[PDB]
């Protein structure tokens, strides 16, 4: 009776964010609003595009407003792309959004459609063993890491005491978005950034002054956002399954990533 | 209804059986029932029993102690991990559809057409279908040409798999030819598969990954691995297999997921599926 209200942040490969030419126009490009008429393209585009037929539903594309994933923050609320879903504001999150208990506890996670891990990127030339290297377990404002402000990753190392020092050291470098993370890298005043591998490894494929290390040192994947009640998430699932088996994932693996 | 009837199937190192004291299940085995024929024509059996141990056996354990509920636990013996013939579901599958077992528990991959007939928790093992040779080989993988058309060489490439699985399964519905030329190449079980490739009788064994690379972290010399380094072909994972609607599926998974975030599952990693190579 609706169009579906689709979710999306900017996090390439996934979904690149790019502005509309002259005539308001933008590969699969579908129009995207965001903080303005944008567009939008990438492996969670591709996914949602064939999503749309499989289930046959017409959808509108709007990035997040706070630019964020979502976290659980007392005044607790839902920011990022969680609130926006529990809200109303959204009726499906397709992006790279990582499978956790905390948010499962409210929205309903389909079956992964991306498996992969966390790693850590750093500046070409900067040597670190891994997450348990000294200058991260034992950090120093001599060796600045950090991580994306209000996601998955912040989320990993706060809810356990024993990361407590690793988070507090981040909790005053942390930053808004990867992008700023990343390049800020670059410029060598940010020594290491800790978050997905599908993300990280591939810029450092794109990018021959970074290097990822330490391989994964804990695994995530990333499913669809729907809520409790989307009467989706079994033909979702399903999709996400099928979209597996049929080496049809591995086509836009090639293609993006 | 806080007793649940549960099925598993034997497959190192997720579920291990032993032969029992000749009397309890000792050390961190949980006792298993196996329904053991008398003859060959007589229905009549007897419920032998046995100790379970493995991955997915701790897995059980900790559920079993977060969500709060009792279980007795049997093997499945109508099949293995569960394939539809004539419409009709065997295997742990089949023990699940039929509610005779209220959740399976397993090296049971997640497909999507058992998620038609049953409920998947939340994947805790990531597995899908690598390729074993040992060794000195370059084909890619399952798209490499060499699987998809074998007889454009002279000799084609000796490959094959465990029939009734997932494995196979796909490899059907995706690759018609490739299927129909692995079938003389079947193995009868793991171990099977593993004799072949050494003895230079199978080029290559095309199977579940995850068991696959447990087998090459443990092998003698270090001589089978899985090709692209451990790539993986179809992505999925094992879950934990339940009735369709059924209301165990709210904390399986929020405590299958509290088991990663925890730390937990990083033990059990380290617990069964070290490798030597
Ligand atoms: C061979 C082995 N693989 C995994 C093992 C231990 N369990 C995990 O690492 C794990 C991690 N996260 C989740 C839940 N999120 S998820 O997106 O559904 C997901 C992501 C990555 C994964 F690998 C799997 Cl399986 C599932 C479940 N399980 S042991
Ligand atoms: N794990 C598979 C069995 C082994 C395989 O087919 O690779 C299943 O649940 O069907």
């Amino acid at each position: 009776s609706t169009r579906l209200k689709i979710v999306t942040i900017h996090q390439e490969p996934f979904v690149y964010v790019k502005p509309t030419m002259s005539d308001g126009t933008c590969v699969k490009k579908v129009i995207c609003t965001g903080p303005v008429p944008q567009c939008c393209y990438g492996f969670c585009i591709d996914l949602l595009i064939k999503l749309a037929r499989t289930m046959n539903f017409t959808y509108e594309v709007h990035l997040v407003a706070d630019g964020k994933f979502g976290t659980q923050e007392r005044v607790k609320e839902w920011n990022g792309m969680m609130g926006e879903l529990l809200s109303g504001q959204a009726d499906m999150i397709v992006a790279p959004l990582t499978i956790n208990n905390e948010r499962a506890q409210y929205i309903e996670f389909s079956k992964p459609f991306k498996y992969q891990g966390l790693t850590i990127l750093v500046k070409k030339g900067t040597r670190i063993t891994g997450i348990n290297d000294p200058r991260l377990r034992n950090p120093s404002d001599k060796f600045i890491y950090a991580t994306v402000k209000q996601s998955s990753v912040d989320i990993y190392f706060r809810r356990q005491v024993e990361l407590s020092t690793m988070y507090r050291h981040m909790e005053k470098h942390n930053y808004e978005s990867a992008a700023e993370a990343i390049q800020a890298v670059r410029d060598n005043k940010l020594h290491a950034f800790i978050w997905d591998s599908a993300v990280l490894e591939f810029e450092a494929s794109q990018k021959c002054d970074l290097v990822t290390t330490g391989e994964l040192f804990f695994r995530s994947g990333f499913g669809i956002g729907m809520r409790k009640d989307s009467p989706w998430k079994q033909n979702v699932s399903l999709s996400i399954l099928k979209s597996h088996e049929n080496g049809f994932m591995e086509d836009l693996d090639k293609t993006w990533v | 209804d806080n007793h649940l009837s549960i099925v598993t199937l034997e497959e190192a190192p997720f579920v291990i059986v032993e032969d029992i004291d000749p009397e309890t299940c000792v050390r961190n085995t949980v006792p298993c029932r196996k329904f053991v024929k008398i003859n060959n024509s007589t229905n009549e059996g007897m419920n032998v029993k046995k100790c379970c141990k493995g991955f997915c056996i701790d897995i059980l354990k900790k559920l079993s102690r977060t969500v709060k509920f009792t279980y007795d636990l049997y093997l499945v013996t109508n099949g293995k991990h569960g394939k539809k013939v004539n419409n009709v579901w065997n295997g742990m599958i089949g023990e699940v559809v039929y509610q005779r077992a209220v959740m399976a528990v397993g090296s049971l991959t997640i497909n999507e057409e058992r998620s038609e007939v049953v409920d998947f928790s939340v994947p805790f093992v990531e597995t899908g279908i690598s390729v074993m040779v040992s060794r000195g080989t370059q084909v890619t993988g399952l798209s490499d040409k060499k699987f998809q058309r074998p007889h454009d060489y002279s000799p084609p490439f000796r490959f094959g798999t465990v029939p009734n699985g997932s494995t196979e399964r796909n490899i059907r519905n995706n690759y018609p030819y490739m299927h129909q030329y692995m079938t003389r190449f079947n193995q009868r079980g793991v171990e099977d598969a593993l004799v072949s490739l050494k003895t230079g009788k199978l080029d290559a064994f095309i199977y579940d990954a995850a068991v696959l690379n447990y087998k090459a972290g443990r092998d003698e010399g270090c001589k089978l691995v899985t090709i692209g380094s451990g790539y993986i072909f179809a992505t999925t994972g094992y879950g934990i297999a339940l009735q369709k609607g059924s209301p165990w599926k709210r904390q399986i998974d929020l405590a299958l997921l509290q088991f990663v975030g925890d730390g937990e599952m990083e033990e059990l990693e380290t617990l069964w599926l070290t490798g030597i190579c």
